[PDB]
DNA sequence: GCTAAGCGCACCTAATTTCCTGACGGCAATCCT
RNA sequence: GUGAACCGGAUUGCCGUCAGGAAAUUAGGUGCGCUUAGCAG
């Protein structure tokens, strides 16, 4: 059972990701230029999110030993962590390794700061690096690392320590053709001077698209990587859609304060996965009446309403959730009165989505 | 054209991948001609008329874009009169026509003798038998054919 | 008798199939650089599905050491340009550090591409290898038609997710293994008034109706919504706008 | 707790911000052209405004040498100061740094004391300075906009290490995009030479550009994250949200305003108390067709009204409720009729507003806010 | 149930080329020795 | 069924977070749509 999550998102003029020239990311999709914002950008956002505050148990540093040190009032080892790091597998301040928080904290205290002998150290400390994946974060966004097998000793052996991702990001790509645009910026200064010129002078790069984004979470490999704590996959699944509705990625919102809330999201379950991105083939154009994101729901309601007349099994019928801000932006607005389960509210549509997949409720998290 | 291509072969078990590397030829076209008795080149054309196993161009993944018995069995004397008889068809007006047109033709034998001079590429694409797997050398020789000289 | 399918599906941007170097596997034709995903990630693509899970089993569908599996695929040719792009990404350690950025700050290779893929099942060799079980046959040829439509290959799927399913599938029952990879030659550009899967497929019906004017075949699109020539002349044998009574009418033209 | 400000207001023609080729500033948002104001000038607005002057002290100047030698009066050293920045990380290209230097005013005197002295040789100096510089966050100015500052490393001393010199931003401005399609204006001008001499013609021909629209303001102040750089000066927090709110409705950009004296006050300021940033920029995407029978102001205000009880009533029914307060000049244009109750109150006065805000933030009158002052 | 014609002007003069920022992080594979 | 039959480059990743194009301007000068008529035995 899948978790397809679709929403159709208008932002202000921004730029919440651009490459190494400062540029807004754009793709070509349908041969026509597109404006996008990075999937892995979207999962920090939800990942970092006021939202995944309960759920943030995931860790992923390169400065493993500062960490290690930090839980020490005055037992000053960190010679002794970086050594045993660096024999671990690790080269230098080391690659990135992710796993829990807590769980790191309290076995590297009560592993190595107590006296005793360093290569059976750097094996129990390998031990609990992959053993640590009881966190939600690391449960969604999925984890591999391999250390190098030279430095590392011929006495450390390493357990299996692949995590399959249960969540699937897609790039959010504009629903229209992409239209970048040059803010040209100067950078005053406070003091007169005898030439009366700007301390700096740049152009600025940024967009205004709306944008298509679709989420996949995989229910039974969320509950996997959370082993029999269902309540657990259940409780992050409600956040993740909580922090995708809510959480913007934090670009340069300082200067560009786009925090638009998506106008529509399509809440579906099914066994396999479906993307919509193919009904945006077609660069939405706008017209007199109706606007963008009237246009881009109408375009997806089509797509939606061709995939359901078009693969569709009867054994397993589909099932989903519309969700628009108090009824603005229905899908089907002109015939498609086929969604009985429109919903005007996102903690209902929450509360429906744990029903669905069981009987949860949001405040049955409560107890723990 | 080269293509990476992995294989993972069976997944007791261990990360065995395979590595290999093919070469691919794009956008190319080639016209092969066999010359023999009648009765055979007819039977041969009514028996790739109708294909009973799925036929290619070298390999699996290679399917034919034309169809192989586009051009029709004839009574042709030389190998040249039949290459220059059959006209060019070009894509659209103005695209770069080959002027130098690579050209591979099977060497005579003639009489008894006449060995082949110490020009003649060598080539072993001849199979009799795969167990020890041997293919016989043959010799291939390289021709020129020219439009626009002998047509007006 | 052969049974060819014919597909074109617009994909977005992904990196479905990879080289060593980490760029989308390409191709070049009609004096264009060309998206390519190869014909062995379509077969392994359609192996390991749980739609299929849910004589002897694992053998007469793939060999495993003669078996001379009977169907086959060609690579997947794009309509149009190849047209790569970087994807600068950058790891965070989300810790307070003397430094900032911390992951391998690299270049992801990425694509989108509209593919043409054709597929070629041979019926009398897959009937040799199944003992004549001429409804067995019928039943793994229907499974790997809804396989093909509704799976793609499991390339760098987490961060692209590209699940997107084909606009037209076209069935022909024709005696010669032809493939319409020359409907492209001429790369298809698009214009303001018309879409890239609407262009592609246009132009597979130019090139159907040209060369036969100077056999039958089932056009399948969703819900009919791009339609292999919108005219009442004999073009189509029928214009299906579901997958399973495509197959159904599939499955029993064959038997 | 986050402060936003949503302002509604209508400009008389004008050209607020231009770019190189001196067209009015224009954006594509929801497929169609729309005017835009950038953050930058709006911020620069507020914090060069009579409202905001009281909580200045940051100044932002590559010519740190000039101000040093005024603070240290009739000394020279003003050489031997530029050299000293030179050490420090910060290159002159003929008289001034190559870099702006971010900093508050109150430490101009502690770096003129620093470099005043004989004493003190020149690595030590340096990483005085770089100390004094980087720990100089102290003016309100800094905790809204924030600072970045990297020095030249490679014509930098050895022996002269930097601390953190970054300060959080707990101010966040978007860009002011307008409700409707922005069409522009080009005005045709001719200079005139007063001696009649014997051309009879004229001085100069040439052509000017400018807009009229109604523009859509959104503000986003983070109270804990202001208060923390400020380091815990809560009553510094308040003055600084209070001034902040008078200017942004009393000020507006100073580009040519000369000739354009487009000195509108907003129509309408929607303020709300909430954990998380929402914009509702959304409320335009359709553009504001003016009609007949309304207004273009109340048209706008009656579109943002929608989408704000739509967003209230699909993303906001939780346990905690969302306060605001909504202004309008003497309840000039209230928010929809249809609701009527979409505001927790409707002020009529921005005075009587700010101190509805700042009793609402933590108990604050404005008088004993304001009574903060150094003389 | 349906009246037409003549006539429509020239342009001198179009401002000011280095005011433009720095820094940190960039495999892990060695897929019959 | 001929360098061909068995054949995935598989996974982890926010650039983030500095910024007023501003101080200059009268399109100023010229002019008749104008000659014809019963909605009535």
């Amino acid at each position: 059972m899948l978790i397809e999550i679709h929403m159709i998102q208008n932002h202000s003029p921004a730029n919440l990701n651009r490459d190494d020239l400062g540029a807004p990311k754009t793709c070509y999709f349908g041969g026509v230029l597109r404006s996008r914002i990075s999937s892995q950008c979207i999962k920090r956002s939800i990942r970092t999110s006021n939202d995944f505050k309960a759920l943030l148990g995931g860790v992923r540093t390169r400065r493993l030993a500062d960490l290690i040190q930090q839980e020490a009032g005055e037992t000053e080892c960190w010679k002794k962590a970086q050594e045993i790091l660096n024999k671990c597998g690790f080269k230098n301040t080391k690659m990135l390794v992710f796993m829990s928080k807590d769980k790191i904290k309290d076995l590297a205290r009560i592993v190595l700061d107590n006296s005793l002998g360093l290569t059976e150290a750097a094996q129990q400390v390998a031990n609990v690096i992959a053993q640590a994946t009881l966190a939600p974060d690391i449960a969604l966004c999925g984890r591999m690392l391999e250390p190098n097998d030279k430095d590392k000793d011929k006495k450390v052996k390493w357990s299996n320590t692949t995590v399959e991702a249960a969540l699937q990001v897609a790039h959010a790509i504009s629903t229209h053709i992409a239209r970048p645009e040059i803010d040209y910026f100067v950078a005053a200064d406070d003091v007169p001077g005898e030439d009366a010129g700007a301390g700096h002078i740049g152009e600025s790069m940024f967009a205004s698209a709306c944008f298509y984004k679709y989420f996949s979470i995989d229910w039974e490999q969320l509950v996997k990587n959370l082993k029999g704590d269902t309540n657990l996959a259940a409780h992050t699944v409600g956040a993740f859609l909580l922090a995708a509705a809510k959480t913007n990625p934090s670009g340069k919102q300082n200067s560009f304060a786009a925090h638009n809330y998506p106008d529509g999201i399509l809440v579906e379950f099914k066994n396999s996965p479906i993307s919509y991105a193919n009904a945006f083939v077609r660069p939405v154009s706008v017209v007199k009446e109706s606007d963008l994101v009237e246009q881009s729901i109408g375009q997806l309601s089509n797509y939606v309403n061709d995939i359901r007349l078009g693969y569709y099994d009867e054994q397993s019928p589909v099932i989903g959730f519309w969700f628009s801000p108090n009824n603005r932006y229905p899908l089907g607005y002109k015939h498609s009165k086929l969604a009985s389960r429109n919903i005007g509210n996102l903690n209902e549509l929450v509360g429906a989505v744990l029903d669905y997949i069981g009987g949860f409720k949001w405040e049955e998290v409560q107890k723990s | 054209w080269w293509d990476f291509h992995t294989v993972g072969a069976g997944q007791k078990t261990r990360a065995e991948t395979l590595l290999s590397r093919r070469e691919y030829l794009a956008d190319a076209s080639f016209l092969v001609a066999l010359q023999g008795e009648p009765e055979l080149v007819a039977k041969l054309s009514a028996a790739l008329a109708k294909p009973v196993w799925a036929i290619y161009l070298g390999r699996k993944s290679c399917p034919p874009s034309r169809p192989v018995c586009e051009h029709p069995p004839g009574f042709y004397n030389t190998l040249e009169e039949a290459l220059s008889a059959v006209p060019l068809q070009k894509r659209w007006h103005n695209e770069p026509l080959p002027q130098i047109l690579p050209c591979v033709m099977d060497w005579i034998p003639g009489y008894d003798g006449e060995h082949a001079p110490d020009d003649a590429e060598i080539h072993y694409d001849l199979p009799v038998s795969f167990q020890p797997p041997r293919h016989l050398p043959r010799f291939v020789i390289r021709r020129e054919l020219v439009v626009g000289e002998d047509v007006q």
